[PDB]
RNA sequence: UUAAAGUUGCUGCAGUUAAAAAGCUCGUAGUUGGAUCU
RNA sequence: CAGAUACCGUCGUAGUUCCGACCAUAAACGAUGCCGACCGGCGAUGCGGCGGCGUUAUUCCCAUGACCCGCCGGGCAGCUUCCGGGAAACCAAAGUCUUUGGGUUCCGGGGGGAGUAUGGUUGCAAAGCUGAAACUUAAAGGAAUUGACGGAAGGGCACCACC
């Protein structure tokens, strides 16, 4: 069965981390590419490095990988979290409020706020779920 | 303490909890001292005073750490009546 | 528990030595047949005659014959 | 077992009550 | 070593309880500790449902269904593996077992 | 039933000191508890309390400082001479510095120190530290 | 050399911190060997108080490895004691030394009676309690010098205090348990609330509020 | 608040409360928690007392300022309702963030890269992730928390009575947080409205993505 | 024979599983008993 | 079955059942005496009470009942927790214990010998209650820990296992 070494994928891991720049998404490229950029004995270890390389970052196109943190990708995320539409969600002309939190504002003098609506009390009281 | 010529011998002098007035320890290591900032109450910006509390290991399992804190800052004027 | 009482005095103390005599030991000393089964008498040492000469095996884990006299 | 001793304890003993017999 | 908190049986407040007849073995038990199972299946099984639907008399007619009470005594249970053993921590559940998928 | 007051409200100050707690209520109450909690007081190791008064008997209402360890009565009260009285607080006490044994005497209800002073012998109630 | 991985080492590294009980003070632990060696000092000895060999039992024999009992004191300020498992030992023994360096206790000292000198003895009577050991340490009249068993003896030596009545109810056989409860007793010696502590505590800028700018520096 | 008209609450406030829904609580409720509870109205949800709230944001806020290097306050966040909130936090207040995994240990051991020694310690539920409270029992970290009208007080120090479950609550929370402890430092101030919406600080999901990206 | 023995325990032990709480309740002596009166 | 006066099976006495006289013993177990005080929560339940929108017993008024939402006092229990214990398993009592004293009854003193001998006593009888010593012996024992094993329950691999 073909499955990868922990050599092999940390390996990928920490090169892949380091020189992601450098990297490209053809095999003989970063083949290459790894022959240079670390030191690797033999051949078959450093063809499956590459060829992790290689796979890991088909994968990071796609989205986040769990293992690398890349950089700018701190910042690049800044970018991408950083968003807001032309007005705030937390903006209603009218925002419903039962009763008893119109008196526990009442309490705190807002009473006499101008957006609320009072909406009615649910008459029946069931809020849980039935045993057995 | 202090012999009968007056002398404090002791190593050092160990601070008691705020809340509940027990010593805390040499080792107590879920004590806390924490720090309150003082505002200025003109214009709502920090002075460089504080107020300090102290405590230790025991009621902070019970949770209790909480309303201590709360009614500590209380007597200090900190938070609002009500 | 215990009965802590003022008054209580007499039901310790009785019920103190009628413990007592469930030591082992105690009841050797102030039994008497203890005293009465002892060959000796209680005396530290006790002169006696040779009747015969007797070899006796040693317990199980160490082999050895002690060497023993019938008095 | 312990069940067992009881019993034939008490086959020993109804045993010596029948050898000694208060007409000995 | 106190094994269960409970002793195994579901006695508690109550001085002596109705023993009954195992299922299986005849073995008698009181009703607290028997494993009670109980078996809701169909009179006939499953291939010939479709073979008797056909030779019917009636159209639509539901076959009826068996219902059986089933008692056993702590040891036909662990035969029988209604009930197996499990680990300490893992024994304190009696959440019942997962039928509903 | 209910017998020796003082012994429960003791154990009940003292389970709530263990807790950390501000305030007990202990009930019911006796002038014996109270001037007790008074000889107490005055050392500092408890604080003030508040007396409420009901038409069968008193609860006493408890401030509480941390400074009390242990808090503690003897059962049954031993009749104690003043050569005695050294035997007992090297027993019951922590330390020679600190730590009173309350005995009920003829002068009053006190602690060891004040009737070693006042020269007289008493019957024991408890101590603190 | 020593290099400080941690804040608290740094402060003490750079000599920002005076003392000892500046650290107690404010019941910080102590991650590392070389602040409590780096402060005391010649006046650190060390006693080995058992070897004891345990076995684990595999399906190849009986494998086994060696605990290692040691009390570190400094005579008049502060003890130690630590419990080190090896395979070896060597290692286990040095090891231990380092672990009973971590946990290092002041303690508090009290007068038997009129108070003049030094203090002699504990300031009232402790109760360590480990694992159905009992160990109690009572004050003693000046120059009784301690009585007790060999091995909370050494300890108690150690720690500075001269005189002590020592009571030991329990299994006092097993080693471990003996001095880990005498020295549950001696650390609770400031953990006790006599009517001198009675004063309201003035608080003080802890080490790392009060050097934090030094510390972004490093 | 010291009472002071300064940093009592205004009516604005108020409404993005009011939008974001924080002071409705789950069915559940913690005899701890009583003392910030308003009173429970019917269908079992308990209503949370705003102003009560509003004040321990304050001691709160205080208790961040009082460090004086800001890298010394951790702010962390298990789970994904907070991610973003703790990000923008910490980048706008100059604090260190965790979010996602908190690796066990981290505070209690020297030897590892995660290793760091927080002065303060701020997170987002008491339920969600117990490991960084349970350190700061070891190491002597002050704690702050939000706590639903059900969590456990146990190791957090001073705590905020909000609604930690919805995105918008929490989002908010976070975001007025950082405005007070901002205008609590000196910079910004108490006249002009932030900059910065409380929109920002809220939840993503990948619902919302793909609804903004295949609007656009 | 005394201490060690807090292994006769009043000071001071124990009785879920180690030795050990009577099957259960009633009951005379015995022991013990709420506040309260300068 | 080597052997089964045993497990399996067919037959089947005393007994199992009722009434009337004896017997007084069980792993009669929560293996945890009884009265009392204090000490964290949380949902459930049984019984009585108190209060509360809303449903229902058909359409409106009060009773009353069924659900529903709470509060109070007893109960059987449960879950939870660095309350504290504890040799540990575990225990909100087995907690408030060298910081040792709320009241009281019963009761244990290494293991065997032995719950035997004897006397006394109760019974129609089987037995019950009270109950030794001579001698013997370095352990017997309790929790938990790694092993190894099981004719236990699970998985797992191999053409020196099979298909
Ligand atoms: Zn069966």
């Amino acid at each position: 069965g073909r499955v990868r070494t922990k050599t092999v994928k940390k390996a990928a891991r920490v090169i892949i981390e380091k020189y992601y720049t450098r990297l490209g998404n053809d095999f003989h490229t970063n083949k290459r590419v790894c022959e240079e950029i670390a030191i690797i004995p033999s051949k078959k270890l450093r063809n499956k490095i590459a060829g992790y390389v290689t796979h890991l970052m088909k994968r990071i196109q796609r989205g986040p990988v769990r293992g690398i943190s890349i950089k700018l990708q701190e910042e690049e995320r800044e970018r991408r979290d950083n968003y807001v539409p032309e007005v705030s969600a937390l903006d209603q002309e009218i925002i419903e409020v039962d009763p008893d939190t119109k008196e526990m504002l009442k309490l705190l003098d807002f009473g006499s706020l101008s957006n609320l609506q009072v909406t009615q009390p649910t008459v029946g009281m069931n809020f849980k779920t039935p045993r057995g | 303490m202090q012999n009968d010529a007056g002398e404090f011998v002791d190593l050092y002098v160990p601070r008691k909890c705020s809340a509940s007035n027990r010593i805390i320890g040499a080792k107590d290591h879920a004590s806390i001292q924490m720090n309150v900032a003082e505002v200025d109450k003109v214009t709502g910006r920090f002075n460089g005073q504080f107020k300090t509390y102290a405590i230790c290991g025991a009621i902070r399992r019970m949770g209790e750490s909480d309303d201590s804190i709360l009614r500590l800052a209380k007597a200090d004027g900190i938070v609002s009546k009500n | 528990g215990k009965c802590r009482g003022l008054r209580t005095a007499r039901k310790l103390r009785s019920h103190r030595r009628d413990q007592k005599w469930h030591d082992k030991q105690y009841k050797k000393a102030h039994l008497g047949t203890a005293l009465k089964a002892n060959p000796f008498g209680g005396a530290s040492h006790a002169k006696g005659i040779v009747l015969e000469k007797v070899g006796v095996e040693a317990k199980q884990p160490n082999s050895a014959i002690r060497k023993c006299v019938r008095v | 077992r312990a069940k067992w001793r009881k019993k034939r304890m008490r086959r020993l003993k109804r045993k010596r009550r029948k050898m000694r017999q208060r007409s000995k | 070593t106190k094994k269960r908190r409970n002793n195994g049986r579901a006695k508690k407040g109550r001085g002596h309880v109705q023993p009954i007849r195992c299922t299986n073995c005849a073995r008698c038990v009181p009703k607290d500790k028997a494993i009670k199972k109980f078996v809701i299946r169909n009179i006939v099984e499953a291939a010939a449902v479709r073979d008797i639907s056909e030779a019917s008399v009636f159209d639509a007619y539901v076959l009826p269904k068996l219902y059986v009470k089933l008692h056993y005594c702590v040891s036909c249970a662990i035969h029988s593996k209604v009930v197996r053993n499990r680990s300490r921590e893992a024994r304190k559940d009696r959440t019942p077992p997962p039928r509903f998928r | 039933v209910r017998m020796n007051v003082l012994a429960d409200a003791l154990k009940s100050i003292n389970n709530a000191e263990k807790r950390g707690k501000r305030q007990v209520l202990i009930r019911p109450c006796s002038k014996v508890i109270v001037r007790f909690l008074t000889v107490m007081m005055k050392h500092g190791y408890i604080g003030e309390f508040e007396i409420i008064d009901d038409h069968r008997a008193g609860k006493i209402v408890v401030n509480l400082t941390g400074r009390l360890n242990k808090c503690g009565v003897i059962s049954p009260r031993f009749d104690v001479q003043l050569k005695d009285l050294e035997k007992w607080q090297n027993n019951l006490l922590p330390s020679r510095q600190f730590g009173f044994i309350v005995l009920t005497t003829s002068a009053g209800i006190m602690d060891h120190e004040e009737a070693r002073r006042k020269h007289t012998g008493g019957k024991i109630l408890g101590f603190f530290f | 050399e020593w290099m400080p991985v941690t804040k608290l080492g740094r402060l003490v590294k750079d000599m920002k911190i005076k003392s000892l009980e500046e650290i107690y003070l404010f019941s910080l632990p102590i991650k590392e060997s070389e602040i409590i060696d780096f402060f005391l000092g010649a006046s650190l000895k060390d006693e080995v108080l058992k070897i004891m060999p345990v076995q684990k039992q595999t399906r190849a024999g009986q494998r086994t490895r060696f605990k290692a009992f040691v009390a570190i004191g400094d005579y008049n300020g502060h003890v130690g004691l630590g419990v080190k498992c090896s395979k070896e030992v060597a290692t286990a023994i040095r090891g231990a030394i380092i672990l009973a360096k971590l946990s290092i206790v002041p303690v508090r000292r009290g007068y038997w009676g009129n108070k003049i000198g030094k203090p002699h003895t504990v300031p009232c009577k402790v109760t360590g309690r480990c694992g159905s050991v009992l160990v109690r340490l009572i004050p003693a009249p000046r120059g009784t010098g301690i009585v007790s068993a060999p091995v909370p003896k050494k300890l108690l030596m150690m720690a500075g205090i001269d005189d002590c009545y020592t009571s030991a109810r329990g299994c006092t056989a097993t080693l471990g348990n003996f001095a880990k409860a005498t020295f549950d007793a001696i650390s609770k010696t400031y953990s006790y609330l006599t009517p001198d502590l009675w004063k309201e505590t003035v608080f003080t800028k802890s080490p790392y509020q009060e050097f934090t700018d030094h510390l972004v520096k490093t | 608040s010291g009472a002071l008209d300064v940093l009592q609450m205004k009516e604005e406030d108020v409404l993005k409360f009011l939008a974001a829904g924080t002071h409705l609580g789950g069915t559940n409720l913690d005899f701890q928690m009583e003392q910030y509870i308003y009173k429970r109205k019917s269908d079992g949800i308990y209503i949370i007392n705003l102003k009560r709230t509003w004040e321990k944001l304050l001691l709160a806020a205080r208790a961040i300022v009082a460090i004086e290097n800001p890298a010394d306050v951790s702010v962390i966040s298990s789970r994904n309702t907070g991610q973003r909130a703790v990000l923008k936090f910490a980048a706008a207040t100059g604090a260190t963030p965790i979010a996602g995994r908190f690796t066990p240990g981290t505070f209690t051991n020297q030897i590892q890269a995660a290793f760091r020694e927080p002065r303060l310690l701020v997170v987002t539920d008491p339920r969600a992730d117990h490991q960084p409270l349970t350190e700061a029992s070891y190491v002597n970290l002050p704690t702050i928390a939000l706590c639903n009208t059900d969590s456990p007080l146990r190791y957090v120090d001073i705590a905020i009575p909000c609604n930690n479950k919805g995105a918008h609550s929490v989002g908010l929370m976070w975001w007025m947080l950082a405005r007070e402890v901002l205008r609590m430092r000196g910079t910004i101030s108490r006249e002009h409205p932030w900059e910065v919406m409380p929109d920002l600080y809220f939840y993503r999901d990948p619902e919302e993505i793909e609804k903004e990206e295949q609007a656009a």
